[PDB]
């Protein structure tokens, strides 16, 4: 109560709460469900769980390692 | 916390001594529990008869563009777009 | 003789008559699309998209490779050309795979380019479908290349580069029709030091850089114009840099120094930058261990210890070292009241004043119209590869006959060895051999001699014998001798006055030594007393560093701007394409602030005002890319052997100390090594 | 026919034609080439001195009533001896067309302001002095007007690089938005999109 | 007037760039993989290749 | 060598220097309205001795065309100080108040950076 917002909507009611498609997720067939398919989270900002970026890439110069 | 330890599937991790990790006390990181590469070889090879075949994703116009592979080599032939692999007996 | 006029796109413009219909066209400034016409190459007429529509003819000819007569005229930009064009291109790409964005050459490839000008829009092709396009395997032709077969044209430029310049027939053209595979018949490999170009050679990309895999896309890149300083020819090349590293090396076209050829040491050392780097000053600590320290405290240890040795000071120059650092160096010594400078490669005694006894003096772009060559102890398909090259191709055209001194060694083409023993060297200065009588009655002969018996003291009366022959070798804008070196920084140092032996700095006894880019392992701590401070000054981490009490990072070739001269006399400088990585800098402001740590300052702070104390050193090391031509140069014979260091790849591929700490170098002796293993166990 | 390739309009060309030739018979002094390009757009290439009363020309001849000057547009090619071109373009109401007058300036050589023939050029022309930097003669107000106050140099001149030179933040021990020099986060990576082979066979004559 | 004429200050380029950086003209060079030869047809100016750096946040240069 | 081209308000070095000086007297003029107006933390003989460095470092500057560019934009950022035109935050940038200087000794630049 009073921390609803836009992102608790999951990603398969999204298209019918937006009007993209007529048919719910109840008779949609189409919809896909794989095991990789991770569960809806809503906007996690001005939070201790929030995300922060970083660099992807190891290091790509190797120094020398005298030892 | 083990997210700040944690390896991604690039092979990085910052380490013990770095100041890169200070980011990190006030917002988790972000590491992806489904590797592409897991789940790429946990997929069985197909087996074919004839000597070349073709690979379009599994969906069609949605999949990656169309490509043949070669069979007549021995051994398991990997599709440089999505990595399924073929193999002729 | 005369020139005939032709009438190329309405246009009358005069040729030779030995020219075909894309000379001229190239002489009018047209270029005609072409696949497999590379100008170093033979002519064929197999990928068929060069055809024109001359007038009052039934047919559209090869440009490639139809000579021109008199009054002829080609119409370049006709309606039945393109449509030569449009249909033989699409025929080219009914069974191209859909590989493009999975394709290393792709934003450079040939084909799409060419699809983009001169072909048409969609495919024809309607079996897509249902009986569709071929797919062949994939052969495994070498560790340093990446063959998908499915990509290849049939252009024959791979196989014709082999059988023509890299020597050895393993290339070949299997199967017949459209079953055709252009690769080996069995499962071999590959081998010659000019691989690396077959990527180059390759229009569409079938034949790719395994180390550049899938690494960069070709308009990200930012091109820089820089020299390869690990062979001596000193070979322009361009380095790829995108986002503040390397990726590749390739080649920039000079028809005097390289001609658009790049040896694979020379290529594949682009991960050698990147491994075994220096970034931090290390000192060597009382306690034992070599230990990471700051820039100003290991300036001011390097002073403590040049203010404790108190005039015995001696300085070596190693092969990666450029002019500036060189002339940084012998600045700082002579300016600290010390007359000693060292190379490590050794050279003769009083050889250092006259520019002829270390210079490739006929022009490498020259040496391909020699008659007879004679090599005295040097194999140039390792130790120079590009020399070889030029050798090579004297040997298809000009008719050249080489007559090598030493062991058996194989220079890509046929050659005769006449022995090891040193006394015919003094036999074909002395007129008794037939191969003298050869080399007499050749019209442009040449000498070649390795530096490795100018290392030697009594091989180098064998020098000085060699240029007595010259003295009957002279010829009108021909000089007949030719010494070949082997690293970068030798010619330069001579050239700025540097005594070339590396024991010249041992036999002084120096209390502090100075290395700059020496990881030659020629001098170690055993022969330097014990109260010696070894200084490096160099970028890679090696057998010159694991001695040193100091350790000061530099940068390497790609990372500063520096001289370099080549064998040949040309002196060229490299761009910074990439920055310094750690606390790496110059070396020449590392001699510059040694300088001002210890109390006696160089007289420049700029690069320009050093360019100019190089002007005040020698006028022709100022001037860049202009070579002058050098004077003539100026005698018991040792019973010793001729013995040649590169004799196999596998040492050709751990030279330089780059080339060391790259693992390409070390795949790829895996992969020779387990060839010749998989040969034995069979055989 | 030919769905896919545009079709022209033959009256438009020959009244545009007859109209350059008429125009370059008119004034022999400033006109230096005129050229009808293709999309039906005429072009007079003029000397600078005959800048200001070519336009007027255009201005108040019966068979040329330009009346309306919708832009002026200058072009910085720096291979040229003289590098910038200024480029009017001139709205004709009576006679339903456009015409282009093209001329050449140097960086420090005048241009004589079409203020007195046309009023909208009166802005038009600063904003070539404040992109470019050609002074205009005889102006009623030359002042830069779309860069800032203590802007140095002019930005669409091609010697002048894509981010500037300097940037601004804002600064507590000055209390100020204050001037810095530039350093971009992420550098603008450069892509080599020239083509290396040519295309069009009509344009290297 | 003299023809050579410098246009330093009216430029609006910082006197550390007039007296620091040196420019290259140069014919750009050919991409050794490919045989077309139209971006080599003109001349060009570039400036020196100063420090890049790694940006501590994220990596970009 | 020799080029004949339209000036620019001056025919000769003359009346060029006489701009310059008419410069210098309509900014020193307008400097202490300047001070009292734009709350800068500048005094009134800093703000002289700063157009005193802003004259000194085009006084190497021959060429007449050049030298009356100069002045055109001298009287336009003149004209950009008589009527406000501006804010403190620009009339400041002539002394780099927030860049730190560097240091021009080599030791110190090659301790601190390549640059
Ligand atoms: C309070 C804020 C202060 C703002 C200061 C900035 C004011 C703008 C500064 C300028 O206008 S810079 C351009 C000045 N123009 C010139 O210097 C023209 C060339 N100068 C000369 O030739 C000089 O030799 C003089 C100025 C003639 C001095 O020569 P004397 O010796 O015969
Ligand atoms: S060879 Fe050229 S056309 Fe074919 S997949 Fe590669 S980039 Fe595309
Ligand atoms: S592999 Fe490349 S170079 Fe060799 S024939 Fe095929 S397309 Fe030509
Ligand atoms: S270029 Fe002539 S047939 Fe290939
Ligand atoms: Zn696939």
């Amino acid at each position: 109560n009073m921390d609803y917002d836009g992102s608790m909507i999951p990603a398969e009611w999204y298209g019918w709460m937006h009007y993209k498609t007529d048919l719910p997720p109840i008779r949609d067939g189409c919809r896909p469900k794989y095991k990789w398919i991770a569960d809806h989270s809503e906007n996690l900002s001005g939070t201790k769980e929030a995300y922060y970026p970083y660099s992807t890439t190891p290091n790509k110069v190797e120094a020398w390692e005298p030892k | 916390r083990g997210d700040i330890e944690k390896v991604t599937h690039t092979g990085q991790v910052f380490d013990k001594e770095d100041y890169r990790n200070a980011r990190f006390v006030n917002a988790k990181r972000y590491v992806n529990e489904n590797w592409g590469i897991k789940l790429i070889e946990e997929v069985p090879p197909k087996e074919c008869t004839e000597r070349v075949v073709f690979c379009d994703g599994g969906d069609g116009p949605l999949g990656h563009p169309k490509v043949y592979i070669n069979l007549d080599k021995p051994g398991n032939h990997i599709c440089g777009y999505c990595g399924l692999r073929f193999v002729k007996k | 003789p005369e020139k005939i006029e032709v009438f190329v796109d309405d246009i009358p413009v005069q040729v030779v008559p030995g020219t075909t219909v894309l000379q001229a066209a190239a002489q009018i400034g047209v270029e005609i699309p072409r696949f497999c016409y590379h100008e170093r190459l033979a002519v064929a007429g197999n990928c068929r998209m060069c055809l024109v529509e001359v007038e009052k003819s039934p047919k559209p000819v090869a440009a490639c490779a139809m000579p021109v007569m008199k009054g002829w005229r080609i119409k370049t930009n006709s309606d039945l050309t393109r449509k030569a064009r449009e249909g033989v291109m699409e025929f080219l790409l009914m069974n191209h795979p859909l590989d493009c964005p999975i394709c290393d050459q792709g934003g450079e490839c040939d084909l799409q380019d060419q699809a983009m000008a001169f072909g048409s829009d969609r495919s024809r092709f309607t079996d897509i479908n249902y009986t569709g396009k071929r797919a062949v395997e994939d052969k495994d032709i070498g560790p340093l290349v990446k063959t998908i077969m499915t990509r290849c044209i049939h252009c024959t430029r791979c196989v014709r580069f082999a059988s023509e310049i890299a020597g050895v027939d393993d290339l070949g053209t299997t199967g017949r029709g459209n079953d055709m595979q252009i690769g080996t018949y069995v499962e071999k490999l590959f081998l010659t030091e000019l691989s690396g170009n077959v990527i180059d050679l390759c229009p569409v990309g079938a034949l790719t850089n395994k180390p550049y895999s899938f690494v960069a896309r070709p308009w990200e890149i930012r091109k820089v114009s820089s020299i390869d300083v690990l062979d001596a020819v000193g070979s322009n090349i361009v380095v790829s840099t995108r986002t503040n590293e390397v990726l590749r090396i390739l080649p920039r076209e000079n028809e005097d120094v390289n001609e658009e050829w790049l040896a694979d040491k020379s290529r594949f050392a682009c991960d050698g930058l990147k491994r075994q780097r220096l970034v931090a000053p290390m000192v060597r600590m009382p306690n034992g261990e070599l230990q990471a320290v700051e820039w100003e405290g290991a300036l001011i240890a390097v002073a403590k210890a040049i203010k404790a040795a108190g005039g015995q000071i001696a300085g070596i120059s190693g092969q990666l070292a450029d002019l500036e650092a060189q002339v940084a160096l012998k600045d700082l010594l002579n300016r600290l009241g010390s007359e000693v400078v060292a190379t490590e490669q050794g050279f003769i005694a009083g050889g250092t004043d006259n520019r002829a006894n270390y210079l490739l003096n006929s022009t490498i772009a020259g040496l391909e119209e020699a008659d007879a060559v004679l090599l005295v102890g040097t194999n140039p398909r390792y130790e120079a590869p590009l020399v070889n090259t030029r050798l090579r191709k004297a040997y298809v055209h000009n008719e050249l006959q080489i007559a090598s001194i030493g062991p058996k060694i194989d220079l890509s083409y046929d050659h005769e060895n006449l022995g090891a023993d040193a006394a015919l060297v003094k036999d074909v200065c002395s007129g008794a051999h037939a191969f003298s009588k050869v080399l007499e009655g050749a019209k442009k002969p040449a000498i070649i001699i390795g530096a490795d018996l100018l290392e030697r003291a009594d091989g180098a009366a064998i020098h000085a014998t060699v240029a007595e022959y010259c003295k009957k070798l002279k010829k009108p804008n021909w000089n007949p001798f030719n010494v070949l070196q082997t690293n970068a920084a030798q010619v330069g140092a001579l050239d700025v006055g540097y005594k070339a032996g590396a024991q010249t700095a041992v036999k002084a006894q120096p209390k502090v030594l100075f290395l700059l880019n020496a990881d030659a392992g020629k001098v170690t701590r055993e022969q330097l007393p014990k109260d010696c401070f070894v200084v490096y000054i160099g970028s890679h981490g090696d057998n010159g560093a694991s001695i040193a009490d100091a350790v000061l990072p530099g940068a390497a070739y790609t990372e500063k701007q520096g001289i370099y001269v080549n064998t040949e006399g040309r002196p060229q400088q490299t761009l910074p394409g990439v920055s310094p990585p750690g606390m790496a800098r110059e070396d020449w402001k590392i001699l510059r602030a040694l300088s001002e740590v210890v109390g006696k300052p160089l007289p420049y702070d700029n690069l320009d005002e050093l360019r100019n104390r190089l002007e005040d050193v020698a006028p022709h090391l100022t001037r860049l890319g202009q070579l002058e031509p050098a004077g003539d140069a100026g005698k018991s014979i040792g019973g010793g052997a001729i013995d040649i260091k590169l004799k196999e790849l596998r040492d050709y591929f751990m030279t330089d100390a780059i080339s060391r700490a790259s693992p390409t170098m070390a795949k790829c002796i895996s992969a020779v090594n387990k060839q010749q293993r998989e040969n034995e166990a069979k055989q | 026919d030919k769905p896919t390739v545009r079709q022209p309009d033959a009256v438009a060309r020959s009244h545009l034609s007859d109209f350059g030739r008429y125009v370059a018979e008119c004034l022999p002094k400033y006109v230096q080439k005129v050229q009808l390009t293709a999309g039906d757009e005429l072009e007079v290439l003029i000397a600078p001195e005959g800048v200001v009363p070519v336009l007027q020309f255009l201005k108040d001849h019966h068979q040329a009533q330009f009346t309306n000057l919708v832009d002026i547009a200058g072009v910085d090619v720096p291979c040229r001896k003289n590098r910038f071109e200024v480029v009017y373009n001139l709205l004709s109401l009576r006679y339903n067309s456009r015409i282009r007058v093209k001329t050449y300036t140097d960086e420090l050589t005048p241009l004589d302001s079409a203020c007195e023939v046309h009023k909208a050029a009166n802005w038009y022309e600063r904003e070539i002095w404040d992109m470019y930097g050609v002074f205009f003669a005889n102006h009623p107000d030359l002042r830069r007007i779309l860069t800032d106050y203590g802007f140095e140099g002019h930005p669409q001149r091609r010697d002048f690089p894509l981010s500037g030179y300097v940037e601004l933040r804002y600064d507590d021990e000055k209390k100020r938005v204050v001037c810095e020099p530039l350093e971009l986060a992420q550098e603008f990576r450069k892509f080599d999109l020239s083509a290396p082979w040519e295309q069009f066979p009509n344009f290297r004559n | 007037v003299p023809t050579a004429v410098n246009l330093s200050p009216i430029s609006g380029v910082p006197e550390e760039h007039i007296r620091e950086r040196r420019v290259r003209i140069h014919i750009p060079p050919k991409n050794a993989m490919q045989s077309g030869t139209d971006n080599v047809n003109t001349w060009q100016i570039e400036f020196d290749n100063r420090e890049r750096w790694e940006n501590p946040l994220m990596g970009w240069a | 060598a020799v080029q004949q081209v339209r000036p620019i308000l001056s025919v000769d070095r003359e009346e060029a220097r006489k701009r310059a000086l008419n410069l210098y007297k309509a900014w020193y003029r307008q400097i202490p309205y300047i001070v009292m107006d734009y709350d800068i933390p500048m005094t009134v003989e800093q703000c002289r001795d700063k157009l005193r460095e802003e004259f000194v470092k085009h006084r190497n500057v021959t060429d007449i065309r050049v030298i009356d560019m100069l002045v055109i934009k001298g009287q336009m950022e003149l004209k950009e100080s008589v009527e406000i035109w501006k804010q403190k935050g620009h009339i400041m940038r002539y002394w780099k108040e927030s860049q730190d200087p560097k240091p021009t000794d080599f030791l110190s630049k090659f301790i601190q950076g390549v640059n």
